RNA sequence: AGGACCGAACCGACUAAUGUUGAAAAAUUAGCGGAUGACUUGUGGCUGGGGGUGAAAGGCCAAUCAAACCGGGAGAUAGCU
RNA sequence: GCUCGCCGGAAGACCAAGGGUUCCUGUCCAACGUUAAUCGGGGCAGGGUGAGUCGACCCCUAAGGCGAGGCCGAAAGGCGUAGUCGAUGGGAAACAGGUUAAUAUUCCUGUACUUGGUGUUACUGCGAAGGGGGGACGGAGAAGGCUAUGUUGGCCGGGCGACGGUUGUCCCGGUUUAAGCGUGUAGGCUGGUUUUCCAGGCAAAUCCGGAAAAUCAAGGCUGAGGCGUGAUGACGAGGCACUACGGUGCUGAAGCAACAAAUGCCCUGCUUCCAGGAAAAGCCUCUAAGCAUCAGGUAACAUCAAAUCGUACCCCAAACCGACACAGGUGGUCAGGUAGAGAAUACCAAGGCGCUUGAGAGAACUCGGGUGAAGGAACUAGGCAAAAUGGUGCCGUAACUUCGGGAGAAGGCACGCUGAUAUGUAGGUGAGGUCCCUCGCGGAUGGAGCUGAAAUCAGUCGAAGAUACCAGCUGGCUGCAACUGUUUAUUAAAAACACAGCACUGUGCAAACACGAAAGUGGACGUAUACGGUGUGACGCCUGCCCGGUGCCGGAAGGUUAAUU
């Protein structure tokens, strides 16, 4: 649910939090955890290559099964869990042979639900089928781009794609951005939407809450000296120039895609 | 075991001081200067063989040499090893 | 006031010690220059 | 509960006086701000000079910074003293 | 040596880092020491650091480093796989007393413990570079049970007071004891056992995971503290003997209880929240290949081993970083009494110091303070500085407001001591006794003893009872910035930066973008409810017109137009 905090301090006045009572309260399932230490946005040269990254809470990586290739064996949802690594929630499922896995939690999924994958799976949320077995017009998530590679599109909270058309070896998809794309009809998809659609209603409320997520402050280009940014300089507040990135590339409207390999699969750009 | 040549080389001198005399007269302990590289076992065996006494235990420490001034020229004495050899309470070296 | 030299034997050895000089070509040229000049203390180790 | 409140340790540095060949190449005394946090601190590590890093002051990068330090080109050039 | 003064959450005692002989003894006083020096962290000589259990070394890993082959690069080299290093983290084991001029958990006495080797005996399915379990983990909060520790009483030894009193409800001192071993308590977690089966755990598995029956309903694990032993021991006030007057030798009483109580322990617990909280080995278990009356494994006994290196001393400091015997800086641990909320503050204990120039005098003036007639901001750029306010309990409190605030608004009243209520109350703690039971560190009852606020009434002293130290000045109007934060180390702390929020825009994943001749890496083990850039800057009401100029986006008929030919 979406809960507004009471203004007992100036840092709580504008906080809006989303609380799910049915998320698990205990510890995560240990065999499916790994460490991931932080980078600070630094690469193997040690230089900052992405600005504004650093700090935040310690996190443990949960191994999520994006491939869903355990065909023919039904599974049962045991519990929903909080995942610090992504915006969606994950579900712990238990197969009849006794193996446990994490999957992205689709909307409406709850403990005790039946899921399975394969060509013969029923058309109901949480089931994974090759997209040539999924009716046209269906809403799916966790979509593969190359068969067997694992889901890559529509993975964050609340998103989905719609199967618009099917023409032989390809299906046409409408992506959240509005782009129309073709993928092989053998790529897998999971029925339904990614849950946790309220994620975008949260309001952080204070600076520290952004620092808790590993985001460091952004300094505006106009606030610097000309040696530091193309926008820098001036006696008082002066701009007088076309907006650019810190490396001098126009930043309001100029297009940057240049990939002639994959141009064939874009039916229509997002507009 | 340890050859006789090694044993003939490990022991250097007996250490003479007030603390050494007190050690002998109160707790039946010999204080010796030994080779820097002599281990406890070598010292034990050497005292058993050359002095013909049965020993109980050996305790060792390394003494660091003092930095001295020999007329405006700086020098340093060498480190050496000191062993406290506890005889077996009836030996009377 | 905190001053600039804050001693640490481990950091001293890892930064300027003999094995650090010997691990790169430029460090070995440092050693070669110091030997050519005739330095008594070749690095910080001694 | 809380980037909540008062307040020591701890971290700062707003005012005044002193000091200014100082006790000190930035402090002392009396007050002063934060004090469960975007906090503070030890140990180790990484980022190298037109480069780093910067909640941005051209700040900081060993008492050095609108381009560190050391050596070399090098006895640069000096219609100037 | 006797007095005086100072610190006592340090100016005491330890550890780590750093230093390296500064430690102790004898001797010397030239130079060093801001003066003298018989003294010294100074000179010279000698002495001094003792470990199976403490640390390192060692086994194991983090960030990161190096990196066989490899990929890439004019060369030099860059990155990285298998590996191998790397603690600030995980991994076996010792305590009390005594002793030196100087070391001691290391030496001595007493009492313990750990790991491994070898041998004997008895029984026996052992085996990993593989599987599973475990190790193994956040913030805050709340108690309950305890201990360290303290206070009082009892007991023991001593005393009877330089000046009125002091055989008593009097004074002084002591009243200590460890690890280990046994017990398994307050309390925390978890149903247990047997059988059968299985697409899982790269193969196998009797292990783990899953499924189905039967049966029992109590088993298991963890666990401070107490108690017993350790200990008929040690220590012990003091006394008696040597003293060569520094200290040595001998002997040795009591050694209990109640109450209070941690920030320490149970507790890696419990409750709760979101920002969702290392790794690997040691350890336990399962098998594979293999071995197969061997090897190997388990247990008991005996025996052997546990090497090497550090160990002195300083360590909020005269020994470390500041050129100095320098008002500076320096991580962790310990933490007594009275008052106090307290680790603030005041006075003290243990312990340690009087800061390495003194002696006089008692001018101006400077510095740091005390008091001040009448006036009370007239000072000044400006109430700068100073003065003032200051505690607890209760009463009471405006506009405005985002309904939380404003607010400790403002303002006011009480406050010491003594007696009674009540020879010490409400409360807390809790012995004996009594009664039960699955008998124990049990349950119920029981209230001796100990401890003990707050209030009311009456009295009483002073000018004054929050008496010292300590400890908000308050109110009104207005600019700016929402707010907590950040910043010019060393003349600027702000209205500057950031910020939550808003908008635009790029980006379909081998993403855009960034570092990189490249290989790669970050973005991200993320996937448009995501990520980057740019501007604005909570919230409320809002955000009007202009596309001519410059930029960007789209178009591609025409004109112009490169290499090429
Ligand atoms: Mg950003
Ligand atoms: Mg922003
Ligand atoms: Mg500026
Ligand atoms: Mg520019
Ligand atoms: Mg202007
Ligand atoms: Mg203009
Ligand atoms: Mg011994
Ligand atoms: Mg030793
Ligand atoms: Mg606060
Ligand atoms: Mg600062
Ligand atoms: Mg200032
Ligand atoms: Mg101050
Ligand atoms: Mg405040
Ligand atoms: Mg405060
Ligand atoms: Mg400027
Ligand atoms: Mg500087
Ligand atoms: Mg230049
Ligand atoms: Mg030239
Ligand atoms: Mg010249
Ligand atoms: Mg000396
Ligand atoms: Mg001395
Ligand atoms: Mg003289
Ligand atoms: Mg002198
Ligand atoms: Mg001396
Ligand atoms: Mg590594
Ligand atoms: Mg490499
Ligand atoms: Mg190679
Ligand atoms: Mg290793
Ligand atoms: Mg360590
Ligand atoms: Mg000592
Ligand atoms: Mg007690
Ligand atoms: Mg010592
Ligand atoms: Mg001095
Ligand atoms: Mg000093
Ligand atoms: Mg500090
Ligand atoms: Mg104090
Ligand atoms: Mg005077
Ligand atoms: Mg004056
Ligand atoms: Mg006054
Ligand atoms: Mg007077
Ligand atoms: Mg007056
Ligand atoms: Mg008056
Ligand atoms: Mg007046
Ligand atoms: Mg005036
Ligand atoms: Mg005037
Ligand atoms: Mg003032
Ligand atoms: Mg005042
Ligand atoms: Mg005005
Ligand atoms: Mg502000
Ligand atoms: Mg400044
Ligand atoms: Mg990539
Ligand atoms: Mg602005
Ligand atoms: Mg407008």
């Amino acid at each position: 649910a979406v809960v507004k905090c009471k203004p007992t301090s100036p840092g709580r006045r504008h906080v809006v939090k989303v609380v799910n009572p049915e998320l698990h309260k205990g510890k995560p399932f240990a065999p499916l955890l790994e460490k991931n230490s932080k980078s600070g946005g630094r690469n193997n040269n040690g230089r900052i290559t992405t600005r504004h990254i650093g700090g935040g809470h310690k996190q443990a990586y949960r191994i999520v099964d994006f491939k869903r290739n355990k065909d023919g064996i039904p599974a049962v949802v045991e519990r929903l869990e909080y995942d610090p690594n992504r915006s969606a929630n994950i579900a712990l499922v238990l197969y009849k042979d006794g193996e446990r896995r994490y999957i992205l939690a689709p909307k409406g999924l709850k403990a005790g639900d039946q899921i399975q994958s394969g060509v013969d799976a029923a058309i109901k949320p949480g089931n994974t089928l090759p997209m040539r077995n999924i009716p046209v017009g269906s809403t799916v998530h966790n979509v593969e781009m190359k068969p067997g590679k694992g889901g890559q599109l529509a993975r964050s909270a609340g998103t989905y794609v719609q199967i618009v058309a099917r023409d032989g070896a390809y299906v046409t998809l409408r992506l959240r951005s509005g782009e129309m794309r073709k993928v092989e009809a053998d790529c897998r998809a999971t029925l339904g939407e990614v849950g946790n659609a309220e994620h975008m209603l949260r309001v952080l409320g204070k600076a520290g809450a952004a620092r808790w997520r590993g985001v460091r402050p952004t300094v505006r280009g106009t606030a610097m000296n000309p040696v530091d940014h193309p926008h820098g300089g001036g006696e008082g507040r002066n701009f007088g120039k076309h907006p650019v990135t810190p490396w001098g590339v126009q930043t309001k409207g100029k297009k940057t895609r240049s990939n002639k390999r994959t141009d064939k699969f874009i039916v229509r750009r997002r507009s | 075991m340890i050859r006789e040549e090694r044993l003939l080389k490990v022991l250097r001198a007996p250490h003479v001081s007030e603390k050494a005399s007190t050690a002998m007269e109160k707790s039946n302990t010999i204080v010796l200067k030994v080779a820097k590289d002599a281990t406890k076992a070598e010292i034990k065996a050497a005292v058993q063989k050359l002095f013909e006494v049965e020993v109980e235990v050996v305790n060792t420490l390394v003494v660091k040499g003092k930095v001295k001034r020999h007329g405006q020229r700086i020098g340093r004495r060498s480190d050496w090893k000191k062993a406290y050899v506890t005889l077996k309470e009836g030996q009377n070296l | 006031m905190k001053r600039t030299f804050q001693p640490s034997v481990l950091k001293r050895n890892r930064s300027h010690g003999f094995r650090a000089r010997m691990a790169t070509k430029n460090g070995r040229q440092v050693l070669a220059r110091r030997r050519a000049k005739g330095r008594a203390r070749l690095t910080v180790s001694k």
